């Protein structure tokens, strides 16, 4: 459907997402955790039942109407966790998450105030900017001709290398600054 | 005299010194937070002596006291009506909004801009006693659009936030859908009566008054979320818990009520305000309390708690008993507020878990949490000799007792069954059963700011009713002669409420999963009202906003 | 930027849309115009009208608050179908059901206060009595003239 | 122990500003509030009469506060 | 402060302080506050018919 | 003060203390407390301001208008007796303005002061702004942004045709 | 010393919180209690509602014709 | 630094609602994997939690009995 | 400098506010306009001296 | 209030959750033992475990990650990732 | 509220419509009757400022309870018994409306039954 | 069976019970392989720009910049007056103006019918 590293759903990726889905939703439906347990087990049942299914053809058709039986049963507002999106915690913090390179632009009496930390981040931007050219040529050969066919990276391979298109990654903001 | 205007003045200007305080700052704060919490229980304890010698005399007054423009038949000067209805309201909203601060000095303690978020709160307790004190609807228009826009900025508090700026974007069209009518009634006033204050607008007495009224409903559909412009009220909870707790439970949502008990004089010789009143204040309380019976979130069901009280107090101003209606506001702000707290309580102890369906095994764990929950369902509800028994069954026992749209009574009755099934709701998800919540405990309430801010709204929601009731004078008649089925009416459905609500709690712990069904549906979707005019009127509007508003017409043919 | 990255006139051979397809960054058979009425829309890609919110939320976003990409052709109605605004996503109830549903419920709560209102309910009494010719002076009638005796009797 | 450093945009120039902005306001807000309310005070408010025979006011003096005379007098 | 201490912008404060006078004149004299004709009705020629 | 004659003030009549229970009420403690405290200094200070103002006693004047001729016995297109009558029915404008504030300020404080039996207590009141509006509308209502003397004594003479039509369709 | 976050059992319980939490529901059910005693009319009845039918014909004025 | 956690094996699902909750799956052969995972929010402290007519009436005995002192204490004091 | 809040928040407004309402708002007409207080049966009037008579004695009902 | 996790504690809670599972032996359960391959788990158990890590820790593990997550290390090293543990 | 059902399931022809009654005489059927008695002074209720609706034939007690009120402050619980019996004199006025209204439902079944004897006789 | 559900115009059919998203056929993994080619592509010539250490600005997306052109620009000359484009420019053109004119003239002249016989209550109206 849409995803990073594969262009579609496997047949195994779409049983257990609606599995999973199924039980959420369930779990929504039925509030208490003993009786959630045993329709949950009742439930892992009914996925274990045609769970020796050979034939993919009939396999898609049986996922079809499951996908049906999920519809016609679902929750009209599921249990969505608080900082899970489309929870009443979720990208709360996000005003709070300032990019770093906000830091280069403070004043230098302010930066003087915290020595240790910019006396460090000095050679953090250092090791940056000597990693990056070395990544790049990384890429520049690895790639296959076209462009790269999956938006998966490779890692880094010699030794004092780093992993290329490593810094944003590296020193994101805090989930709770 | 010379005290009471005096005192008056200073409980305002008193509110305004920690803005002058925070905006003329260089140092970092000696707790900020505390300051103003400070400043508010001072102008609690200022303006409780004009209350006292309201209540010695009846003394009201006007304070006309800053000459501001003259528009050559309208002298707009800067006039504050201390009546009953300020001398009321102004010491439980102070109250209130000191209980509020110092629950936010625990509650909102792990935010950097805690001392924006005072600011913030103290400018909204501001532009209400600027509301509710204004003589004219100038000024009033001035505290009207001044809590519409705290409220955007203390909806949109995490401004990163995509459901909270949409949700106060949604509150700022509702409200202004509301100030069309507001400023309907204005110039209505200025054309027919040459006026904008309140003195004249009653001394005239306009009897053609049905398009001015049809306004100030509109108005107070917009502010107080009545049917048709309500649902921002519950969009309104993705703020913080003490901005869903001050403002949009108990002080900035009954500002619409507020504007109707205001105008009184011209709704007791208007009988089809009356009767708009009373149809959209029973289609609101009952709508709002069918929607809370199938949530989950527990801030939306408390909102759709205080919309369903608005609605009830929408009634009981349309059956001309303005009085009790706000009797209703100054009780409903202490238990309302006390809901609020203990639920927020519970969602920072359960790590911003507000989903009911997570909760339970809260009885023993937080014991004083417990405790003021269930004081606050019971006022809520109408138990005998709380503060919420005061108003609200005084309104049932004059909605009985009145000429009176039948359909609007038994709707409203309906009503009240539904806040005994939503209240015990959330006492059985939240409180009752074994945990749901995840497996690392960090329950605790063991700061004194939460405990003494969570106990002068429990001493005021067990004994402000008796103590105000027997405070107020009488300015209507009340109907105390009924038969024996229609005094027992409230308790009976009431406890019928409670029955009914019981019976489906206890077929939940059965071992059986239903299909939905469609009321199921219905109310949980909420009428399918957000899901549909959300979508389909900003739809209409941003293609004809675009196709041929912008290229077909303003950039092709003209 | 430069010229032959900008939109231009309604392709009418399939080179041109080959070209335009290349140029918008996206395959050649999802590439469908607006069609060639002569409303302005040109060689912009109709996209299949999704709101934003619709989108996978987990996935690693370029934007992650619009959920878009960076050289990704947005849809036309872009600053339309963000979050903040109007949404096309799947609901649990069918739309026709949903608008039926609430029709019905609010013409029939005001069908119901119109009954109500036609048939009103009321007390076994009779009308508030009130002394001195029904307060006259004090309702504000002048006081020249003198009105009928509005006289009550006990009972 | 284990204080986290809290990344966050230069607030230098932002209470620059507003140090000066307050700075370069009270600079002549604070004589003149000390000015006007020295002229209140020893000045002081002028007290209506009525029109004597044969004195013809000027045009300035059909005014109450001092500073308003002033204006009155001197630009006007 | 220059326009705070304006002398009498738009001489509002002395059409308030004239019309203290004139109603003091009106009322002590019997007269009505405001006749319903701005100039006098007896020094106007209508055109006739 | 002001003038009692144009902001009337009917006599007050306050009622004497009668303490029938036994608790000493908070407010004449709380009266003492504001006598002292705030009453006292803020009375020495404006007696300092006041010795201040004696030590230089200068006054300003009301200023007279004399009595231009009108618009009707000024000349057609002739600006200089037209300008002078002009700015007299402007000032006589803007004083009947401040006219129906006065009067509006007597309704007001009179629906105030008079609480729940303003409607009994307040027809002098409202007799003379009902008089006083109907005066200040058929003299100058519905003239327009560009208003002038001309403008009035067209309505004037509208008004005074309509008014001979009616006396003369009355007989 | 604090409430420790305790693991899948029962959290830490002050005393002077589980006292101040029965003192107020006693405070409630005392308040209650009090004035059901005291007044017993605002919720069941102030006076009694009489029959409209026990009342006769001459104390109403009804002539038999 | 260390939260020391409590044993694992101490949470076992006899005298639970889990224990029906197996009774039932293995009358038609099914078998609970996350009962001992679920089975600490039935038993310690949480255990024998009240019924809603129970926290209604939490504090109502104490309440009565002070009720019925003040009531002695006005009747003993109107006399 | 235990209680400067009290002096610095409330006693200089009151004195400020006092001073507003005494010498320029109230020296002013119709400003603070007061409902008049509430007249009884039995009261004794202070501007005049004048006690107001009772009610008319009660047909008793109990 | 919000402790701070450790991967002590993320370790000592993971493994806390799989030795209340009653497929998992708690005797041969390491911090490497495979699901599908060591322990004999199915997938269905897996999306189960990863859906009890959920129930643990009060967050959501997304589908594209959950479909991955193959043994108790990945488990506290994907929470490390998501928590930022051991500042 | 049976009689809605008597008035709107039934017929309105017999039950008294709330609007507009008395629709029958107040000397009909009682021989010398006499008037209500105001007890309190229209200037005395003018002086104590009552609102409109609360000058009725019995304001005289409201007044006694106000002046209670006002002379008892602080002590706000010191004046139930003149509450008390402005409260059962408001209850004998409504007593007193449920009376009127039983006189008028009474000859309208006198009407009812005169107009049935008429239709059975002539 | 069961309620089968209904799409609309705001309410989009999703993804599960699409039948088009259960292809398993060869040319739509053409075609969802393509689509990963080119989003891969555009991904990684975005952030080799976005992880540049040596630029210091804004990565221009010419996406963006298109749409905007598209929105502003190519408004006017992709323009062909022809039947539809002249009807729905006389409809929503000088449709509601005709509209509120006839509205308000009617209003107005009702207005001024009832001030010239002496019908409208004009009393307390001196502000205008
Ligand atoms: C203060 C410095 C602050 C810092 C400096 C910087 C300030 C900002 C820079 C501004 C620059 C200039 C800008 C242009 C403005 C120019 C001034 C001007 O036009 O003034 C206009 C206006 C007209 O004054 P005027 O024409 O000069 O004189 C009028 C008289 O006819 C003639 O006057 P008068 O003779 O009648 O009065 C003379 C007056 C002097 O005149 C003045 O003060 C006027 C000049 C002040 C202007 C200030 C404007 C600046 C902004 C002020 C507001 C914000 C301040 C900061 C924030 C505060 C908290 C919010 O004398 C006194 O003040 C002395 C009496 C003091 C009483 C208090 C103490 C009494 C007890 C003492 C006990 C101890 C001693 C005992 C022993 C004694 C022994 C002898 O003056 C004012 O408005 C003054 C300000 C105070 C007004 C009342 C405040 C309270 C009102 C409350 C109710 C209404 C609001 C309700 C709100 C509700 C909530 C939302
Ligand atoms: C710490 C701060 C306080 C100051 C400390 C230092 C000074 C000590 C205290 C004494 C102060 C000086 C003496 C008292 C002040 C002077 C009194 C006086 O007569 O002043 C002249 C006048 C009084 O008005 P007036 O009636 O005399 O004249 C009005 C002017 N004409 C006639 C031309 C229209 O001005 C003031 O008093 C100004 C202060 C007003 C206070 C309120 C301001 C609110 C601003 C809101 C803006 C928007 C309004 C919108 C709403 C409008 C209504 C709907
Ligand atoms: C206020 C007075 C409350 C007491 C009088 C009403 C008693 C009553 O009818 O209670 C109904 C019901 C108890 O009956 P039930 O729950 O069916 O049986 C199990 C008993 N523990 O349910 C309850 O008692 C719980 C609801 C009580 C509501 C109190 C607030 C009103
Ligand atoms: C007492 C009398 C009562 C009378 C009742 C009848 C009259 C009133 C009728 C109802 C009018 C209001 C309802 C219709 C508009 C509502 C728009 C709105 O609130 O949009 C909210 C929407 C987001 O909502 P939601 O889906 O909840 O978002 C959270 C998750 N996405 O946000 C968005 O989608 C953002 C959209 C931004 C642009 C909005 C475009 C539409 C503007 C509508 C203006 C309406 C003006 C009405 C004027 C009436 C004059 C008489
Ligand atoms: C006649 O019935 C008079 C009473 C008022 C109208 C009917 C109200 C019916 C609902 C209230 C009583 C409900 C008792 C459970």
């Amino acid at each position: 459907a849409f995803l990073p590293s594969a262009a579609y759903l496997t047949h195994q990726q779409k049983v257990l997402q609606l599995y999973k889905r199924a039980l959420r939703h369930l779990e929504s439906r039925c509030v208490h955790r003993d009786k959630y347990r045993y329709f949950a087990c009742l439930l892992r049942a009914r996925f274990d039942e045609h769970k020796n299914e050979k034939d993919m053809v009939k396999a898609t058709q049986l996922l079809r109407e499951a996908e049906k039986e999920f519809w016609h049963g679902q929750h009209p507002q599921p249990y969505i966790f608080p900082e899970s999106p489309g929870g009443t915690s979720y990208e709360r913090y996000e005003c709070y998450k300032v990019p770093e390179w906000c830091l280069d632009d403070w004043h230098p009496s302010e930066k003087a105030m915290y020595p240790d930390y910019f006396a460090k981040r000095e050679q953090w931007k250092k090791l940056r900017r000597e990693s990056w050219e070395r990544e790049v040529k990384q890429l520049q050969e690895e790639t296959p001709v076209g462009g790269p066919r999956t938006e998966a990276l490779p890692p880094a391979r010699k030794q004092g290398d780093l992993p290329p298109l490593w810094w944003h990654i590296v020193t994101r903001p805090r989930e709770r600054p | 005299m010379n005290l009471f205007s005096s005192l008056t003045l200073v409980t305002l200007i008193l509110l305004t010194m920690p803005i002058a305080a925070i905006n003329f700052n260089t140092h970092k704060f000696t707790n900020y937070p505390l300051y103003v919490k400070t400043t508010i229980s001072c102008a609690f304890i200022t303006s409780m002596i004009p209350t006292m010698m309201f209540i010695h005399t009846g003394q009201e007054m006007i304070i006309s006291n800053w000459h501001w423009l003259t528009i050559q038949t309208l002298k707009l000067s800067l006039s504050f009506k201390m009546d009953f209805f300020s001398m009321m309201f102004v010491p439980v909203a102070l109250f209130v909004t000191w209980s509020i601060m110092e629950f936010s000095m625990w509650y909102m303690h792990s935010d950097p801009n805690i001392n924006q978020f005072f600011k913030y709160l103290l400018l909204f307790l501001i532009t209400m006693l600027i509301l509710v004190t204004a003589n004219n609807l100038f000024q009033l228009f001035i505290g009207w659009e001044g809590v519409g826009i705290m409220s955007f900025l203390l909806i949109g508090w995490w401004y990163g936030r995509t459901d909270a700026n949409t949700a106060a974007l949604q509150a700022i069209l509702y409200n202004r859908i509301g100030d069309i009518g507001f400023i309907l009634a204005m110039a209505w006033f200025l054309i027919n009566l040459n006026t904008w204050d309140l003195q004249q607008i009653f001394m005239l007495n306009p009897n053609d008054s049905n398009l001015p009224l049809m306004g100030l409903i509109l108005a107070a559909t917009g502010k107080s979320a009545q049917f048709g412009l309500h649902p921002w009220l519950p969009s309104a909870m993705e703020g913080p818990t003490p901005v869903s707790a001050l403002l949009h439970s108990s002080t900035m949502v009954v500002a619409g009520i507020f504007l109707l008990i205001r105008f009184y004089p011209l709704t007791e010789n208007n009988k089809f305000g009356q009767s708009i009143m009373l149809c959209l204040g029973a289609m609101t309380t009952l709508f709002t309390a069918m929607c809370a019976l199938t949530q989950n979130d527990i801030k939306k069901i408390i909102a759709f708690s205080t919309s369903s009280q608005l609605g009830l107090m929408m009634v009981t101003i349309g059956i001309n008993q303005p009085h009790l209606a706000f009797l209703h506001i100054c009780t409903h702000a202490f238990f309302k507020a006390m809901l609020f707290m203990c639920s927020g309580s519970i969602i920072h102890s359960l790590n911003d878990e507000q989903d009911i369906r997570k909760m339970g095994g809260l009885f023993k764990a937080m014991p004083f949490t417990t405790t003021a929950l269930i004081i606050g369902s019971l006022a809520l509800t109408g138990m005998p000799f709380l503060t919420g028994f005061y108003s609200k069954d005084l309104i049932i026992e004059s909605a009985n007792t009145s000429y009176t749209n039948a359909w609007a009574l038994l709707m409203t009755l309906v009503a009240t069954s539904f806040t005994a099934i939503y209240s015990t709701r959330i006492i059985f998800f939240a409180l009752l059963g074994q945990p749901r919540f995840p497996t690392l405990i960090n329950i605790n309430e063991n700061n004194p700011f939460l405990i003494n801010s969570i106990k002068r709204l429990l001493i005021g929601s067990l004994f402000a009713g008796f103590i105000i009731s027997n405070n107020i004078p009488p300015m209507t008649i009340p109907q105390m002669t009924m038969p024996h089925y229609l005094k027992m009416t409230a308790l009976t459905v009431t406890i019928l409420g409670f029955i009914l609500a019981l019976e489906i709690s206890n077929t939940t712990h059965y071992l059986k999963f239903n299909y939905p069904s469609n009321t199921f549906k219905f109310s949980n979707l909420l009428g399918y009202y957000p899901t549909i005019m959300h979508r389909l009127t900003p739809y209409m509007n941003l293609t004809m906003s675009q196709k041929s508003a912008s290229s077909l017409l303003d950039l092709i043919w003209l | 930027i430069t010229k032959d990255m900008l939109p231009g006139p309604y392709p009418k051979t399939p080179e041109e849309r080959a070209a335009a397809a290349k140029k918008y960054n996206m395959r050649v058979e999802d590439y469908e115009p607006y069609p060639d009425d002569g409303m302005g829309y040109g060689d912009y890609p109709k996209l299949p009208d999704r709101s934003q919110q619709e989108r996978d939320p987990w996935y690693d976003w370029d934007h992650p608050d619009l959920r878009l990409n960076w050289g990704e052709p947005m849809h036309w109605d872009l600053d339309m179908y963000i979050r903040n605004r109007v949404d096309t996503s799947p609901t649990p109830v069918n739309w026709n059901l949903m608008c039926k549903h609430l029709f019905g419920f609010v013409a029939f709560m005001l069908f119901m206060f119109w009954v109500g209102e036609t048939y009103p309910t009321y007390q076994p009494v009779g009308p508030k009595q009130y002394p001195y010719n029904n307060l006259y002076l004090e309702r504000g009638g002048d006081p020249n003239k003198e009105p009928e005796p509005v006289v009550h009797y006990e009972i | 122990g284990k204080r986290l450093f809290i990344i966050k945009p230069s607030g230098f120039y932002d209470k620059r500003f507003l140090k000066l902005l307050r700075f370069y306001i009270l600079l002549t807000g604070i004589p003149v509030v000390i000015g006007i309310t020295l002229i209140n005070v020893f000045i002081g408010e002028a007290e209506l009469a009525e029109i004597p025979e044969g004195y013809v006011p000027e045009h300035w003096e059909y005014f109450k506060h001092p500073i308003s005379r002033w204006i009155a007098r001197t630009f006007f | 402060t220059f326009v705070a201490y304006l002398p009498d912008y738009r001489m509002q404060e002395w059409a308030r302080r004239e019309a203290e006078r004139l109603v003091k004149y009106r009322e002590a004299h019997g007269l009505p506050l405001m006749e319903s004709n701005c100039f006098d009705p007896s020094k106007i020629q209508l055109p006739e018919d | 003060s002001w003038d009692k004659d144009v902001y009337p003030e009917p006599p007050r009549r306050t009622p004497a203390p009668s303490p029938q229970t036994s608790l000493p009420n908070p407010i004449t403690y709380l009266t003492k407390a504001f006598d002292l405290l705030v009453d006292r200094p803020v009375t020495l200070v404006r007696e300092f301001i006041e010795r201040q103002h004696a030590k230089n006693k200068y006054y300003y004047y009301h200023r007279e208008f004399r009595r231009v001729p009108d618009i009707t016995e000024c000349h057609e297109k002739d600006v200089l007796c037209m300008f002078e009558a002009e700015m007299q029915w402007k000032r006589d404008y803007k004083v009947d303005q401040e006219i129906v504030n006065i009067i509006q300020e007597r309704l007001k404080a009179c629906q105030q002061r008079e609480g729940e039996s303003h409607r009994q207590n307040c027809a002098k009141e409202l007799q003379q702004f009902t008089q006083v509006v109907k005066a200040y509308q058929d003299r100058y209502h519905d003239l327009g942004a560009h208003y002038s003397a001309r403008k009035c004594l067209a309505k004037q003479k509208q008004r005074m045709l309509a008014e001979r039509k009616a006396t003369k369709e009355a007989a | 010393a604090h409430i420790e976050p305790r693991y899948r059992q029962f959290p830490q319980l002050t005393r002077s919180q589980v006292i101040q939490a029965e003192f107020f529901s006693a405070t409630m059910w005392f308040w209650i209690l009090w004035r059901f005693w005291h007044d017993s009319d605002a919720v069941l009845g102030h006076f009694p509602y009489p029959d409209p039918s026990q009342w006769t014909d001459e104390e109403l004025g009804i002539p038999p014709d | 630094s260390k939260m020391e956690l409590p044993d694992y094996k101490q949470w076992k699902i006899e005298g639970t609602p889990l224990e029906t909750v197996q009774e039932k799956l293995a009358a038609r052969g099914l078998r609970d994997p996350w009962g001992r995972n679920e089975a600490w929010r039935y038993m310690g402290g949480f255990a024998n939690n009240v019924s809603f007519v129970g926290a209604l009436l939490k504090g109502f005995k104490w309440g009565f009995a002070a009720f019925v002192v003040a009531v002695g204490a006005e009747y003993y004091l109107e006399s | 400098r235990h209680s400067i809040f009290a002096f610095t928040h409330v006693l200089i407004p009151v004195w400020i506010i006092h001073y507003y309402l005494k010498y320029h708002v109230t020296t002013k007409p119709y400003t603070i306009v007061e409902k008049k207080p509430r007249i009884f049966p039995g009261d004794t009037i202070l501007e005049t001296g004048e006690v107001i008579p009772p009610m008319k004695e009660f047909p008793d009902q109990h | 209030d919000a402790p701070p996790l450790t991967l002590e504690g993320i370790k000592d809670r993971v493994l806390y959750v799989l030795k209340l599972y009653d497929k998992i032996d708690p005797e041969k359960l390491s911090v490497n033992s495979h699901f599908m391959k060591d322990l004999g788990l199915d997938s269905l158990d897996q999306v189960e475990i990863i859906m009890a890590m959920e129930d643990e820790f009060g967050f959501e593990i997304p589908d594209i990650d959950a479909e991955k997550l193959m043994c108790p290390q990945e488990i506290v090293d994907y929470i490390a990732d998501k928590k930022d543990v051991y500042e | 509220g049976a009689h809605l059902a008597r008035r709107y399931l039934g017929d309105a022809s017999v039950e008294p419509e709330p609007l507009r009654m008395p629709t029958f005489p107040p000397d009909y059927g009682f021989p010398e009757r006499k008037e209500r008695e105001m007890v309190a002074t229209q200037q005395e209720m003018n002086d104590a400022q009552l609102v409109l609706q609360q000058r009725d034939y019995c304001a005289h007690y409201l007044i006694r309870f106000l002046k209670c009120k006002r002379d008892s402050f602080p002590n706000f619980l010191a004046c139930k018994h003149e509450q008390h019996d402005w409260d059962y004199c408001e209850h004998l006025d409504y007593v007193k409306r449920m009376k009127e209204f039983e006189r008028e439902r009474r000859l309208l079944q006198r009407k009812k039954r005169r107009e049935q004897r008429e239709a059975d006789m002539a | 069976s069961f309620p089968k559900y209904e799409p609309s115009r705001l309410a989009s059919l999703p993804t599960t019970l699409d039948p088009a998203e259960y292809d398993i056929s060869s040319e739509t993994r053409k075609a969802q392989a393509e689509r990963l080619a080119i989003r891969s592509r555009l991904k990684r010539e975005y952030q080799l720009q976005y992880n540049d250490p040596s630029r210091r600005g804004v990565v221009e997306d010419p996406a963006l910049i298109r749409w905007t052109c598209a929105r502003s620009a190519n408004v006017y000359p992709n323009f062909r007056p022809n039947t539809k484009t002249s009807l729905l420019g006389a409809l929503f053109g000088i449709g509601p103006l005709i509209f509120w004119y006839y509205v308000f003239k009617t209003d107005r002249d009702r207005k001024e019918k009832l001030i010239q016989e002496g019908k409208l209550d004009r009393t307390f109206n001196i502000s205008y």
